[PDB]
């Protein structure tokens, strides 16, 4: 559905991975930053585009970027 | 290269000598914008037959023998239409529309262009230098008719006289 | 894509009703559909405006049949001042025995009365029949027809038109300025001549006989021999009745300048020779870029060359070339943006010099056309800094505009809308702090210590051009002035007789009142312009969001972090500007309904004196001339006004159900939407029946549109009630 | 189990906007558009629940459900690959007397669970399989 | 005649010709190709 | 549809725009026939999608 | 020409309604056909009628306050009670053939071809053999192909009495007066 993307310019502050509502971000193992830690999305089936994540990111420009897309169930958040 | 029609100009490519009737005329260059030649080919071969029995009727009706009955006896050609009447000429007008629609794949196909079936026995039985022979024929009759179309139509509207009165 | 959105698959695989919405909305923009090359794209977009063609031309197909087969243009044309005129019939079942009869007043049969203006038009132009009418109906449906198998014909394989032929300026603009333009009114001033000149006179020229009956009695001996002077010989006389031969002429060519004494209106021979000059200077014109002749200007060269020597616009305009060419969205903004100006324009100058005879005296339909005009010249303006935008956010190569005279543009965008601010301010504050003032004082009985700024400006302007009782000695106005001996001889006499008659809306006399509207006015376009241009030049990116043209024209938002970004894509800005643009529209038809309205009534002191505070506009503009238009429909019965009545009511729910969907946003509807489905899939015997598309509440941007719409609808409705009931109902 | 019984639906995603079928598939292989209530004695959604007298609330009868015997299997299945990594560092570690990976495994889950198991770091394990 | 038009097209065209119009647009957004 | 059409005449013949002329009854009749048929048009169409 | 490659065209172009039976099909030919053939009588009664003066106070427009707008041509002019008759008429006819399309039996000609009908296939076959440029006889009396044969007859009529009365200046009640030998009037 959407489409989240991570830039080298994070830091490995996982503020993003507590953040989402539905479990869409991981931290996995980096070396360009000091933490050695970079965030991915594996799961982006399950972005709701809430854009918490965005809201937690401490990069001067986020250095995660959702972008929305097209629409699922599980996108618009139907429980009907 | 140079056009045999005119002599002081270069040919356009398509203008290759293959249709009947290409004496390399086409100063406007009105052929590199089109994929073929074909659809104008029929319109060029309609519009000559239409033109050619145009001719014929006109003179015919002006100094010929008209049909029986009033409201079918004027000789001016252009007053007939009112007084023949509508349903005349609505008649007339339905059947050629079946015959267009009729062949319309063939005016939009990729068929011999102005065949639409109407040989007759002629172009039969005949090699195809002599069936070019005779599509030229054809042509150069067509063009000959709607240049004399133009005339016969200017004189009447112009100098308001019978098209075979000849007076100065 | 297998479901309606079939040029989209993200669309058409959605399991929500925004398949349907989005899917009707998103049908015309042919560049983002699936798989779509330029070529095909262009194609589509050519075949398209065939189709728009033919439903013109369909309609003004319809406006001939409907008034030859259920008009009165045949007794209007022996009564024209006596006379009103029929659009078409009545036929509504619902209509009670009693508006059967209020509607047919006057008629033996239920109609509506036209405000088109139509009448005069084809009355001008030489129509004298019904059955001309008839026939020009008949025409046009055939050419309708021919328009429709046009699209579908280069649509087909073989007819097909390249890219490149889409892509040829040079000729295209060569044959649209000689040939449509120049050639088309060549062929009208051949009208005027032949046909409408005649019939002014009193000489039916027809298809009939126009080949035989010559429309000047020396023929064309004088045009080929030189004697060019014939032509303007012998004018009609100023006792000339039209449509008569009472008092005619001769002259076919002229420049007398002024109206027609009897018809106040501007004198036909003078269109005619205004359309022949015309005509040589288009075609003139045409002959400017080459053509595969040899002969001509290249358009790329032009632009590039032209960069100033001193670097104070950088790189000048090279680069633009490709640019616009490549790109549709600009190409439409440059014509909306034309065409806008030119709307203005039409209605601007034809209040003022009348085109069509009688039309003055008809105050109901000249207001309509006005407001009509300036109305569709809001929208036109607004769509082209639109689509300006989104040129910047989808076809702008910045590298290839490198110090261009564009790019240079958006370098120094923060002045621009800087300046384009602090200008609206001071429009602002001080338009209304002195409007403010002068009510306070008049409302505590001092009238006399009101602020009123003469026009002095304007008024110099007007005296330049003739006028007189501003007692401004200069140019025109002045007998001693080079100027005035120049023309005294050719075109003054007639002209200076119009601007200084009391009777014309030649220069109306402008006062005090109308310099405050006019500064009004002014605030309307700079602040309407200033959300506009922010719009396009922040568009591709702000401080913000830096990122803004990876997103689109058109997003929801980007977020309640960083501050909160609501409305801040470019497409808002549209949505922002239209607001403004109605409100400036509507100052400007507000101005010019008030003013002419009491100059109509004879009691031109009434605006004079309350334009200047608020509370006259209120009380002695819209409070008093509403009464016709409420009392269409009252506890004792109903006129013909009754229709008008009621439209006007519509026109406030209309534009009050927009404020539900401007106010109230997304998340409460969805919620109440949820308990809705709980209901239904619950509910015994509906559970019968089930959706197969999930229901859901409006997107975001959808909302914005639709109360938009809603908003927009309401005001033009019950704005056109008031101006066409009020009008009627007391000059009619 | 099919790990890829979710993936494998008839979701086919666009060229641009949209994030893919992602980890464990976008949609539902199966159709939620299937129809309403039925009288008494039919069914409906294909293997539906009879609604036995009141069909009218038939939707109300759960008919999916996980077996708690079953949600072992499919924690173990889809953690597959993570042991298994996990499994082979401890291994490349120099493990004290090292037998077979599988054994391994089974003898340090038959201690520590499974869950434990993976939530350990590979120095833990050796700690714990110094035995 | 003519005059009779109004009273048999304006059914048609605001009543008739409506309802298919609708009917057949939802058959179309409602069908999977 | 015996049970639908029954009550459905009451409102139209009642309340209707020819309600007080002779043939109120009729005209009634014919509404609701208009209006069974458009109901029909409906079910047949949700059938199909 | 061939008659038979005009008709792909047409489902080519439109192949939704062509699925049901619409547009030039047999379907079409046999329905429109029989409405064609029934008509015929009822222009020759109407015919009848008028010429014997049978319709009951003809000539009267409908009272503006019994019968409402709806009855009103222009204004407050109301339509004759003959044309209200023959229109009435007409709907006894049309009602019967709403329910016959809405609730066609089992063992019907339905209107449209529905694979969910029993009789899909009877029709789809005798559709598929009752095509042809000349009449066949040798299958007369009741039968399939009379049918078609009598409908393409009386649907030819219709154009020729229309035709003919434009020709002749007359109503088409006229012309059908005048073909019967004058017998009506
Ligand atoms: C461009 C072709 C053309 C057109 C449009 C007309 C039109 C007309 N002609 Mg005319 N005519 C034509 C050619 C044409 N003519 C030719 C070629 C001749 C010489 C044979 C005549 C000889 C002629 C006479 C003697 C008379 C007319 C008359 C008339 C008028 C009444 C119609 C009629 O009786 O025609 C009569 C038509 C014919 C006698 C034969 C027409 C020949 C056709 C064109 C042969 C082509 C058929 C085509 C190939 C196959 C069918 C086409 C498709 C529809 C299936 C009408 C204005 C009448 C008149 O004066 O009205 C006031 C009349 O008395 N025409
Ligand atoms: C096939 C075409 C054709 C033909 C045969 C004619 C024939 C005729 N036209 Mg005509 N005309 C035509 C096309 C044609 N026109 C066109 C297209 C127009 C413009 C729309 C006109 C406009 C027109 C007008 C306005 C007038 C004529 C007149 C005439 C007549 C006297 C012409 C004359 O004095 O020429 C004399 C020729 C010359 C002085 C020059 C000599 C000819 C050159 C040098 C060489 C000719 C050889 C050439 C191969 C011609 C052979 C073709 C032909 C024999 C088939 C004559 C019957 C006049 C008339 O009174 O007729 C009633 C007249 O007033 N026509
Ligand atoms: C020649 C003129 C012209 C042309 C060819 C285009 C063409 C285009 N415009 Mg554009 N535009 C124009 C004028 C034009 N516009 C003007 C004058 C404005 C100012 C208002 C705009 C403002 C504008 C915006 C803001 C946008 C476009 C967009 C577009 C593109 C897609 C359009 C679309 O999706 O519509 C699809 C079809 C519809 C939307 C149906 C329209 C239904 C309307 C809104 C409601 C009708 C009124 C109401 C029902 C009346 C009922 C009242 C009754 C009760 C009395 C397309 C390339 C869009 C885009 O993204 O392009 C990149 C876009 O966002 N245009
Ligand atoms: C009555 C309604 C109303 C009013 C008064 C305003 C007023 C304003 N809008 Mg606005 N707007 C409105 C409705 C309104 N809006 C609606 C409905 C929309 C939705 C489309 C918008 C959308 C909109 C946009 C998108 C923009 C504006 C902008 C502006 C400002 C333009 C500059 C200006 O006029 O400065 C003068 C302002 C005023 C005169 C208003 C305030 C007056 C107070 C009372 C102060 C008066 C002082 C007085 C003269 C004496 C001072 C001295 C004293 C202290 C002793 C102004 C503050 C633009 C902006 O931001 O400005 C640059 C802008 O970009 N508006
Ligand atoms: C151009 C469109 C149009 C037309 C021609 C009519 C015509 C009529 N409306 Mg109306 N209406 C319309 C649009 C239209 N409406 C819209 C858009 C609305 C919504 C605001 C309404 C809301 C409305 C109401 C609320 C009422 C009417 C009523 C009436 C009837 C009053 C006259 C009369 O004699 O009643 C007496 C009635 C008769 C003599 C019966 C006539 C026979 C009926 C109409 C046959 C209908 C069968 C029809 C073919 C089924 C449709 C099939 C489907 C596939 C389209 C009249 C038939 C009144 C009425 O009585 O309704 C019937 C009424 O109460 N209308
Ligand atoms: C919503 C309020 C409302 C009401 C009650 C009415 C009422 C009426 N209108 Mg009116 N109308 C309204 C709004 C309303 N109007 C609006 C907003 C407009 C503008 C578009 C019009 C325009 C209009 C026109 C143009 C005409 C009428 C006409 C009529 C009359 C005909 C009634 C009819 O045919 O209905 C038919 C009703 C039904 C078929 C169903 C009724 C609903 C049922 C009874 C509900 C049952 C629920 C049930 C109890 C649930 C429990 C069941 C359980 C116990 C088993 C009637 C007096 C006509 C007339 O003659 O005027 C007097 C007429 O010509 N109306
Ligand atoms: C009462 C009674 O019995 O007395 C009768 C007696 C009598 C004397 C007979 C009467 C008469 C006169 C009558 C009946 C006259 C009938 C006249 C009639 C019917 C006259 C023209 C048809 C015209 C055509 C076909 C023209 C052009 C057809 C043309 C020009 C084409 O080009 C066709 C075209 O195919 C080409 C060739 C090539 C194709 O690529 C392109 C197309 C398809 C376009 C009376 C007095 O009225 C009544
Ligand atoms: C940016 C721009 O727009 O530039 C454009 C402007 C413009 C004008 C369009 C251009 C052009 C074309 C040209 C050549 C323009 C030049 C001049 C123009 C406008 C036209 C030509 C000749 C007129 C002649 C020869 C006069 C015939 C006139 C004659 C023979 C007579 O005087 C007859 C007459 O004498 C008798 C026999 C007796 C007298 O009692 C009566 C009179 C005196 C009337 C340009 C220059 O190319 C580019
Ligand atoms: C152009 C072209 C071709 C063609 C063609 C042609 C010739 C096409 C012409 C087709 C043509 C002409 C088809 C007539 C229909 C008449 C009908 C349907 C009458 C219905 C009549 C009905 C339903 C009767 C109704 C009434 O009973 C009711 C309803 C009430 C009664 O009160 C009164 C009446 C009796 C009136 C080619 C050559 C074949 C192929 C080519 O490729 C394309
Ligand atoms: C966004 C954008 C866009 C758009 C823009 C626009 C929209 C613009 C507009 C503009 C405009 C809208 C302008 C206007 C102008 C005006 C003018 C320029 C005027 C002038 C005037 C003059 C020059 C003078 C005149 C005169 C004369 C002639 C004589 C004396 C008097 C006087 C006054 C009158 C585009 C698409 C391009 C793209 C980019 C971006
Ligand atoms: C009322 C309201 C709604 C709900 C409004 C809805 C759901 C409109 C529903 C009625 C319209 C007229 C659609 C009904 C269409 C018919 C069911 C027929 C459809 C046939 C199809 C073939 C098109 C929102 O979703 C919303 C969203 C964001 C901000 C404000 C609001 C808001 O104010
Ligand atoms: S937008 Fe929401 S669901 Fe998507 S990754 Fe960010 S926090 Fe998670
Ligand atoms: S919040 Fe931003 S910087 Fe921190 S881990 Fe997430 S993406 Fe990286
Ligand atoms: S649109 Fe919604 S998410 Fe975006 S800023 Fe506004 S409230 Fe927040």
């Amino acid at each position: 559905s959407h489409t989240v993307k991570i830039y080298d310019t994070c830091i490995g502050c996982t503020q993003c991975v507590r953040a989402c509502p539905t479990d869409v971000l991981e931290m996995v193992p980096w070396d360009g930053c000091k933490s050695g830690q970079i965030a991915s999305s594996p799961r982006v089936e399950d972005c709701v585009g809430c854009k918490r994540c965005e809201t937690a990111c401490p990069t001067d420009f986020l250095s995660v970027r959702v972008y929305l897309g097209a629409e699922t169930t599980r996108s618009l958040g139907l429980a009907y | 290269e140079m056009s045999k029609s005119i002599p002081f100009l270069t040919v356009p490519e398509k203008l290759d000598g293959s249709m009947a009737g290409d004496v390399g005329f086409d100063p406007m260059g009105l052929s590199d914008i089109q994929t073929d030649l074909n659809y104008a080919r029929w319109a060029e071969l309609k519009h000559g037959r239409i033109c050619m029995l145009a001719v014929v009727g006109m003179v015919w009706q002006e100094y010929g023998p008209h049909l029986p009955g009033d409201a079918y006896a004027t000789k001016d050609p252009w007053e007939a239409i009112s007084s023949v009447g509508f349903a005349s000429n609505f008649q007339t007008l339905l059947a050629i529309g079946v015959v267009e629609l009729a062949n319309w794949n063939k005016y939009y196909g990729d068929g011999t262009p102005g065949d639409i079936g109407w040989t007759g026995g002629q172009l039969s039985k005949m090699n195809d230098a002599q069936i070019k022979t005779r599509m030229e024929s054809e042509i150069v009759h067509c063009r000959l008719a709607m240049i004399a179309f133009i005339g016969a139509t200017h004189q009447t509207f112009l100098l308001h006289k019978g098209l075979l009165d000849f007076s100065y | 894509a297998t479901k309606f959105p079939k040029f989209s698959q993200a669309l058409a695989q959605d399991p929500a009703t925004r398949r349907i919405w989005y899917g009707i909305a998103t049908a015309h923009d042919l560049e983002a559909h699936d798989g779509m090359t330029e070529e095909n794209l262009y194609q589509k977009i050519f075949a398209s405006h065939f189709g728009h063609l033919a439903i013109i031309f369909l309609w003004t197909s319809g406006n001939l049949f409907h008034v030859a087969w259920q008009g009165n243009f045949e007794k209007w044309v022996s009564n024209p001042l006596k006379t009103r005129p029929i659009a078409h019939s009545i036929w509504d079942p619902h209509f009670g025995e009693s508006a059967l009869k209020a509607f047919s007043k006057g008629n033996t049969y239920p109609v509506n009365i036209t405000f088109s203006g139509l009448y005069q038009w084809w009355y001008t132009i030489g129509f004298r029949t019904n059955q001309e009418l008839y026939k020009g109906s008949i025409g046009l449906l055939l050419l309708a027809s021919v328009l429709l198998i046009a699209g579908w014909l280069h649509l087909q394989p073989k007819f097909r038109p390249s890219l490149s032929w889409f892509k040829n300026n040079e000729s295209r603009l060569n044959h649209h300025l000689s040939g449509l333009l120049g050639f088309s009114s060549l062929a009208w001033t051949g009208h005027l001549v032949h046909v409408a000149i005649p019939a002014s006179r009193g000489v039916h020229v027809g298809w009939d006989n126009f080949l035989t009956t010559p429309p000047h009695p020396a023929g064309l001996t004088p045009f080929f021999t030189g004697n060019w002077t014939v032509y303007a010989e012998n004018p009609d006389s100023a006792t000339h009745v039209f449509n008569t031969s009472e008092g005619s002429g001769t002259a076919i060519l002229t420049f007398l300048g002024g109206f027609h004494p009897q018809t106040q209106s501007l004198w036909l021979s003078d269109m005619a020779h205004h359309h022949l000059a015309i005509a040589v200077v288009f075609i003139v014109a045409g002959h400017m870029y080459r053509t595969n002749f040899g002969i001509g200007h290249n358009m790329k060269e032009i632009l590039d060359a032209h960069r100033p020597p001193g670097g104070r616009l950088g790189a000048g305009h090279v680069g633009l070339f490709e640019t616009i060419t490549n790109s549709l969205h600009m190409q439409l903004g440059l014509a909306l943006a034309c065409l806008g100006v030119a709307t203005s324009l039409t209605a601007q100058h034809m209040y003022a010099l009348t085109p069509y005879a009688y039309l003055s005296k008809d105050f109901t339909t000249e207001a309509a056309l006005y407001t009509h005009h300036q109305y569709i010249a809001g929208f036109l303006m607004v769509g082209a800094f639109a689509h300006g935008a989104i040129f910047f956010v989808r076809d702008y190569d910045p590298e290839l505009n490198k110090n261009n005279v564009l790019a240079r543009m958006l370098e120094h965008k923060e002045a621009i809308i800087s300046h384009l601010s602090w200008a609206s301010l001071f429009l602002g504050f001080h338009t209304l702090g002195l409007y403010i003032h002068n009510d306070t004082v008049v409302a505590f009985g001092q009238p006399e210590k009101q602020i009123l700024f003469e026009p002095l400006f304007a008024e110099y302007i007007q005296a330049a051009s003739g006028k007189a009782v501003y007692q401004f000695n200069v140019l025109l106005a002045s007998s001693t002035s080079p100027a005035t001996a120049a023309g005294n001889q050719v075109w003054l006499p007639g002209w200076l007789e119009a601007i200084n008659n009391p009777k014309t809306d030649l220069f109306l006399k402008i006062g005090p009142g109308d310099f405050l509207v006019h500064h009004a006015i002014a605030l309307g376009l700079h602040v309407t312009a200033l959300i506009l241009v922010k719009g396009a030049l922040d568009a591709r990116g702000s401080k913000l969001m830096p990122d803004k043209k990876d997103f689109g024209y058109s997003f929801p938002c980007d977020g309640p972090g960083r501050g909160g970004t609501c409305d801040i894509s470019a497409w808002d800005a549209f949505y922002l500007a239209m607001f403004w643009m109605l409100n400036t529209i509507g100052w400007v038809t507000f101005y010019w309904h008030w003013k002419h309205m009491t100059i109509w009534g004879g009691n031109p002191g009434q605006f004079d004196e309350s334009s200047n505070y608020i509370m006259g506009w209120l009380r002695d503009y819209l409070w008093l001339n509403s009464s016709p238009l409420i009392n269409g429909y009252n506890p004792f019965g109903m006129n013909n006004l009754s229709v008008w009545s009621w439209m006007f009511l519509f026109g406030h729910l209309i534009w009050a159900t927009g404020f539900m969907f401007l106010i109230s946003w997304r998340g409460y509807w969805q919620e109440l939407i949820e308990t809705l489905v709980w209901a239904h899939e619950r509910t015994p015997l509906a559970n019968l029946i089930r959706w197969r598309d999930k229901p859901v509440a409006l997107s975001i941007v959808q909302a914005r549109l639709v109360g938009l719409v809603h908003f927009s609808v309401g005001y033009i409705l019950t704005y056109a009630a008031f101006v066409i009931a009020s009008t009627s109902g007391k000059f009619a | 189990v099919d790990l890829d019984y979710g993936m494998k639906n008839s979701y086919v995603p666009a060229t641009g906007g949209d994030g893919g079928q992602g980890q464990f598939g976008a949609q539902s292989p199966n159709d939620w558009r299937v129809a309403g209530t039925s009288p008494v004695g039919e069914t409906s959604y294909a293997g539906a629940a009879d609604g036995g007298e009141e069909p009218w609330f038939a939707e109300a009868i759960s008919t999916v459900s996980l077996d708690l015997q079953k949600a072992d299997e499919t924690l173990k299945a889809f953690t597959k690959d993570a042991a298994a990594f996990k499994i082979e560092e401890f291994a490349a570690e120099k493990p004290y007397g090292f037998t077979s990976s599988d054994a391994a495994m089974e003898e340090l889950v038959g201690k520590l669970g499974y869950s434990k198991f993976l939530e350990m770091s590979t120095k833990q394990l050796m700690k714990t399989w110094g035995t | 005649a003519a005059s009779f038009l109004p009273s048999i097209l304006v059914p048609l065209v605001g009543l008739i010709f409506p309802a298919f119009s609708m009917a057949l647009f939802f058959l179309y957004v409602q069908t999977d190709d | 549809g015996l049970a639908h059409g029954y009550f459905l005449i009451g409102p139209f013949a009642q309340l209707g725009p020819l309600r007080n002329s002779d043939i109120g009854l009729l005209a009634g009749f014919l509404s609701t026939i208009g209006l069974i048929l458009i109901l029909t048009l409906g079910l047949t169409i949700y059938g199909a999608a | 020409s061939v008659f038979d490659d005009a008709v792909k065209d047409w489902a080519e172009e439109y192949p939704q309604f062509a699925a049901w039976g619409w547009g030039p099909s047999v379907q079409a030919e046999i329905w429109n056909g029989r409405h064609a053939m029934f008509g015929w009588v009822v222009m020759c009664a109407c015919a009848y009628a008028k010429g014997h003066g049978l319709i009951p106070d003809a000539d009267q427009t409908l009272d503006l306050k019994e019968w409402g707008t709806l009855a009103t041509i222009s204004g407050k002019n109301t339509i004759t009670n003959e044309r209200a008759i023959i229109l009435i008429a007409n709907v006894h006819a049309l009602m019967v053939g709403l329910a016959a399309t809405i609730s066609p039996n089992s063992f019907a000609d339905t209107l449209l071809l529905d694979p969910n009908h029993p009789m899909y296939e009877w029709q789809m076959e005798r559709n598929s053999k009752l095509g042809g440029v000349m009449p066949n006889l040798g299958k007369m009396g009741v039968t399939p192909e009379a049918e078609l044969a009598n409908g393409r007859m009386a649907m030819m009529g219709i154009i020729t009495c229309i035709a003919y009365s434009g020709i002749q200046g007359q109503s088409m009640i006229d012309t059908i007066n005048e073909w019967v030998g004058g017998a009506y009037f």
